[PDB]
Protein backbone atom coordinates (compact mmCIF):
# COMPACT_ATOMS: atom_id res chain seq x y z
CA UNK A 1 0.00 0.00 0.00
CA UNK A 2 2.06 2.81 -1.83
CA UNK A 3 0.74 6.50 -2.01
CA UNK A 4 2.27 10.01 -3.18
CA UNK A 5 1.76 13.39 -2.76
CA UNK A 6 3.30 16.70 -3.55
CA UNK A 7 3.49 20.07 -2.58
CA UNK A 8 4.86 23.42 -1.52
CA UNK A 9 6.26 24.76 1.53
CA UNK A 10 6.31 28.86 2.32
CA UNK A 11 8.00 30.50 5.45
CA UNK A 12 7.58 27.08 7.34
CA UNK A 13 3.77 26.64 6.90
CA UNK A 14 2.89 22.97 6.98
CA UNK A 15 0.82 20.70 5.70
CA UNK A 16 -1.52 17.76 7.41
CA UNK A 17 -2.49 14.35 6.17
CA UNK A 18 -5.30 12.39 7.27
CA UNK A 19 -5.21 8.42 7.80
CA UNK A 20 -8.34 7.99 8.77
CA UNK A 21 -8.93 4.76 11.27
CA UNK A 22 -6.05 2.48 11.33
CA UNK A 23 -5.35 -0.89 13.36
CA UNK A 24 -3.55 -1.70 16.06
CA UNK A 25 -0.55 -3.48 14.80
CA UNK A 26 0.05 -1.70 11.19
CA UNK A 27 3.35 -0.13 11.13
CA UNK A 28 3.22 3.49 9.13
CA UNK A 29 6.87 4.62 6.32
CA UNK A 30 7.33 7.46 5.33
CA UNK A 31 9.75 9.52 3.35
CA UNK A 32 10.01 13.28 2.65
CA UNK A 33 12.51 14.57 -0.47
CA UNK A 34 13.34 17.89 -1.79
CA UNK A 35 12.37 18.55 -5.34
CA UNK A 36 13.23 22.47 -5.55
CA UNK A 37 14.65 25.41 -3.57
CA UNK A 38 16.28 25.13 -0.37
CA UNK A 39 13.45 22.95 2.20
CA UNK A 40 14.69 21.41 4.60
CA UNK A 41 12.00 18.22 5.10
CA UNK A 42 10.32 17.53 8.77
CA UNK A 43 7.53 14.39 9.34
CA UNK A 44 6.28 14.12 12.09
CA UNK A 45 2.52 12.01 13.35
CA UNK A 46 0.51 12.53 15.86
CA UNK A 47 -3.27 11.74 16.92
CA UNK A 48 -5.13 15.01 17.28
CA UNK A 49 -4.25 17.23 14.66
CA UNK A 50 -2.61 20.94 16.54
CA UNK A 51 -1.32 23.40 14.27
CA UNK A 52 2.51 23.22 15.69
CA UNK A 53 3.08 26.84 14.30
CA UNK A 54 2.24 28.53 17.79
CA UNK A 55 5.44 25.91 19.51
CA UNK A 56 7.75 26.31 17.22
CA UNK A 57 7.59 30.10 17.07
CA UNK A 58 9.01 29.96 20.49
CA UNK A 59 12.37 27.71 19.35
CA UNK A 60 12.90 30.49 16.52
CA UNK A 61 12.07 32.92 19.49
CA UNK A 62 15.20 31.36 21.64
CA UNK A 63 17.83 32.51 19.00
CA UNK A 64 22.82 23.36 22.70
CA UNK A 65 20.41 26.42 21.76
CA UNK A 66 19.07 24.98 18.55
CA UNK A 67 19.14 21.01 18.73
CA UNK A 68 18.05 20.60 22.01
CA UNK A 69 15.73 23.30 22.11
CA UNK A 70 14.03 21.54 18.76
CA UNK A 71 14.65 17.96 20.17
CA UNK A 72 12.54 18.96 23.32
CA UNK A 73 9.70 20.32 21.69
CA UNK A 74 9.45 17.95 19.14
CA UNK A 75 9.41 15.33 21.69
CA UNK A 76 6.22 16.84 23.25
CA UNK A 77 4.27 17.69 19.80
CA UNK A 78 4.98 14.43 18.18
CA UNK A 79 4.43 10.89 19.18
CA UNK A 80 7.10 10.08 16.68
CA UNK A 81 9.31 12.54 13.93
CA UNK A 82 12.56 12.33 11.87
CA UNK A 83 14.95 15.15 10.72
CA UNK A 84 17.71 13.75 8.66
CA UNK A 85 17.30 9.91 8.74
CA UNK A 86 17.35 10.06 4.19
CA UNK A 87 19.96 10.57 2.11
CA UNK A 88 21.16 14.23 3.05
CA UNK A 89 18.64 16.42 4.42
CA UNK A 90 15.24 14.05 3.67
CA UNK A 91 13.39 12.22 6.41
CA UNK A 92 12.45 8.96 7.30
CA UNK A 93 10.30 7.46 9.65
CA UNK A 94 9.05 4.23 10.79
CA UNK A 95 5.86 4.31 13.45
CA UNK A 96 3.87 1.34 14.78
CA UNK A 97 0.10 1.93 15.36
CA UNK A 98 0.28 2.05 18.95
CA UNK A 99 -3.74 1.47 19.40
CA UNK A 100 -6.87 1.43 17.12
CA UNK A 101 -7.97 4.72 15.66
CA UNK A 102 -7.40 7.28 13.12
CA UNK A 103 -4.12 9.39 13.41
CA UNK A 104 -2.64 12.68 11.46
CA UNK A 105 0.82 13.16 9.71
CA UNK A 106 2.58 16.75 9.38
CA UNK A 107 5.03 17.41 6.95
CA UNK A 108 6.85 21.11 6.82
CA UNK A 109 10.11 22.71 7.60
CA UNK A 110 12.72 22.52 10.40
CA UNK A 111 14.91 25.01 11.59
CA UNK A 112 18.29 25.27 10.36
CA UNK A 113 21.11 27.43 9.74
CA UNK A 114 22.83 27.63 5.91
CA UNK A 115 25.47 30.11 6.27
CA UNK A 116 28.87 30.25 7.30
CA UNK A 117 29.73 34.02 8.00
CA UNK A 118 27.15 34.36 11.14
CA UNK A 119 24.79 32.22 13.21
CA UNK A 120 21.06 32.92 11.75
CA UNK A 121 18.26 29.86 12.61
CA UNK B 1 60.74 9.04 -1.70
CA UNK B 2 57.37 7.71 -0.34
CA UNK B 3 53.43 8.28 -1.60
CA UNK B 4 50.06 9.37 -0.93
CA UNK B 5 46.90 8.89 -2.25
CA UNK B 6 43.92 6.35 -1.88
CA UNK B 7 43.88 2.82 -3.20
CA UNK B 8 40.99 -0.31 -3.71
CA UNK B 9 42.22 -4.03 -1.77
CA UNK B 10 40.87 -6.78 -2.97
CA UNK B 11 40.95 -10.05 -0.65
CA UNK B 12 40.32 -13.29 -1.50
CA UNK B 13 40.33 -17.10 0.03
CA UNK B 14 40.71 -20.12 -2.15
CA UNK B 15 39.51 -18.00 -5.04
CA UNK B 16 42.36 -18.36 -7.86
CA UNK B 17 40.08 -15.28 -9.54
CA UNK B 18 41.37 -12.54 -7.84
CA UNK B 19 44.98 -12.32 -8.91
CA UNK B 20 42.81 -10.99 -12.51
CA UNK B 21 41.98 -7.83 -10.18
CA UNK B 22 38.03 -8.11 -10.87
CA UNK B 23 36.91 -10.62 -8.48
CA UNK B 24 33.22 -9.58 -7.17
CA UNK B 25 32.81 -10.21 -3.69
CA UNK B 26 31.27 -13.64 -2.70
CA UNK B 27 30.10 -15.78 0.21
CA UNK B 28 31.49 -14.95 4.08
CA UNK B 29 33.50 -12.75 5.31
CA UNK B 30 36.98 -13.66 6.95
CA UNK B 31 39.21 -10.49 7.67
CA UNK B 32 38.23 -7.21 9.13
CA UNK B 33 39.92 -3.67 10.43
CA UNK B 34 42.55 -4.06 12.65
CA UNK B 35 42.38 -0.96 13.97
CA UNK B 36 39.13 -1.01 15.60
CA UNK B 37 40.53 -3.75 18.31
CA UNK B 38 41.90 -0.48 19.98
CA UNK B 39 41.90 2.95 21.09
CA UNK B 40 42.01 5.96 17.79
CA UNK B 41 44.42 8.35 17.72
CA UNK B 42 44.22 11.57 18.86
CA UNK B 43 44.78 14.78 16.86
CA UNK B 44 45.25 17.77 19.19
CA UNK B 45 45.76 21.21 17.91
CA UNK B 46 45.83 25.04 19.80
CA UNK B 47 45.29 28.13 18.61
CA UNK B 48 45.57 32.12 19.85
CA UNK B 49 42.73 34.16 18.43
CA UNK B 50 41.84 37.77 18.84
CA UNK B 51 38.56 39.63 18.49
CA UNK B 52 39.50 43.31 16.77
CA UNK B 53 36.60 45.88 17.08
CA UNK B 54 35.49 45.19 13.82
CA UNK B 55 36.33 41.12 13.88
CA UNK B 56 34.15 39.66 16.51
CA UNK B 57 33.09 37.22 14.61
CA UNK B 58 35.28 34.14 13.44
CA UNK B 59 34.58 30.65 11.75
CA UNK B 60 37.53 27.75 11.11
CA UNK B 61 36.78 24.71 9.18
CA UNK B 62 37.97 21.07 10.13
CA UNK B 63 39.22 18.06 8.37
CA UNK B 64 36.47 15.11 7.95
CA UNK B 65 35.53 13.08 10.17
CA UNK B 66 34.37 9.35 9.96
CA UNK B 67 31.67 7.81 11.73
CA UNK B 68 31.77 6.91 15.07
CA UNK B 69 34.40 9.47 15.41
CA UNK B 70 34.10 12.53 18.49
CA UNK B 71 34.94 16.42 18.33
CA UNK B 72 36.21 18.43 21.30
CA UNK B 73 36.49 21.86 21.86
CA UNK B 74 37.09 24.60 24.12
CA UNK B 75 38.07 28.49 24.50
CA UNK B 76 39.95 29.97 27.75
CA UNK B 77 40.83 33.94 27.53
CA UNK B 78 33.83 34.53 27.87
CA UNK B 79 32.44 34.60 24.47
CA UNK B 80 29.90 32.74 22.74
CA UNK B 81 31.16 29.15 21.43
CA UNK B 82 29.02 26.88 18.93
CA UNK B 83 29.22 24.12 16.21
CA UNK B 84 27.64 23.74 12.62
CA UNK B 85 28.53 22.12 9.95
CA UNK B 86 28.90 23.28 6.17
CA UNK B 87 25.78 24.13 5.45
CA UNK B 88 25.42 25.54 8.83
CA UNK B 89 22.94 23.04 10.57
CA UNK B 90 23.52 23.79 14.35
CA UNK B 91 25.09 20.76 15.61
CA UNK B 92 25.93 21.55 19.68
CA UNK B 93 26.26 24.59 21.58
CA UNK B 94 29.20 25.71 24.54
CA UNK B 95 28.35 24.92 27.83
CA UNK B 96 33.41 26.94 27.33
CA UNK B 97 33.70 23.33 26.15
CA UNK B 98 31.62 21.21 23.64
CA UNK B 99 31.06 18.06 22.21
CA UNK B 100 30.53 16.34 19.58
CA UNK B 101 29.85 12.62 17.71
CA UNK B 102 29.71 11.59 14.28
CA UNK B 103 26.68 10.27 13.07
CA UNK B 104 26.97 10.26 8.87
CA UNK B 105 29.15 8.67 6.88
CA UNK B 106 31.28 11.88 6.01
CA UNK B 107 30.95 15.20 8.39
CA UNK B 108 32.08 18.32 7.83
CA UNK B 109 32.36 21.00 10.85
CA UNK B 110 32.41 24.61 11.04
CA UNK B 111 33.76 26.23 14.57
CA UNK B 112 31.76 29.38 15.34
CA UNK B 113 33.58 31.35 17.85
CA UNK B 114 32.00 34.92 18.47
CA UNK B 115 31.74 37.59 21.15
CA UNK B 116 40.48 40.86 23.62
CA UNK B 117 42.68 37.51 22.51
CA UNK B 118 41.53 33.90 23.40
CA UNK B 119 42.99 30.59 23.32
CA UNK B 120 41.32 28.03 21.30
CA UNK B 121 41.75 24.18 22.22
CA UNK B 122 40.32 21.62 19.70
CA UNK B 123 40.94 17.74 19.58
CA UNK B 124 39.56 14.59 17.43
CA UNK B 125 39.13 11.19 19.40
CA UNK B 126 40.96 13.20 22.30
CA UNK B 127 38.40 13.70 25.71
CA UNK B 128 41.46 14.75 27.47
CA UNK B 129 41.97 18.31 26.16
CA UNK B 130 41.45 19.80 29.47
CA UNK B 131 45.01 18.06 31.00
CA UNK B 132 46.81 17.07 27.94
CA UNK B 133 49.84 17.12 28.60
CA UNK B 134 51.68 16.39 25.36
CA UNK B 135 52.71 19.09 22.84
CA UNK B 136 49.97 19.60 20.21
CA UNK B 137 50.01 15.60 18.18
CA UNK B 138 49.04 14.41 15.04
CA UNK B 139 47.84 16.05 12.11
CA1 LIG C 1 16.03 17.67 7.90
Amino acid sequence: RVQHFTGYIEDGRGIFYSLPDMKQGDIIYASMQNTGGNLDPLVGIMAEEIDPAVSLGQVLEKANDLISELTAVADRIFLGWDDDGGKGYSASLEFTIPRDGTYHIFAGSTITNQRLDKFQP
Amino acid sequence: TYTTGSFQLILGLNAPQVISGEGEPEGEVFASLASLEIKPEAHVQELEIRLDKDTRYLTQHTRNLQPGDTFHALVEPLPRLRLTDSGGKPLAFGLVELNYTCDQDICELVVHVDGAVYRLLVGINAPNLRESGQTPVGS
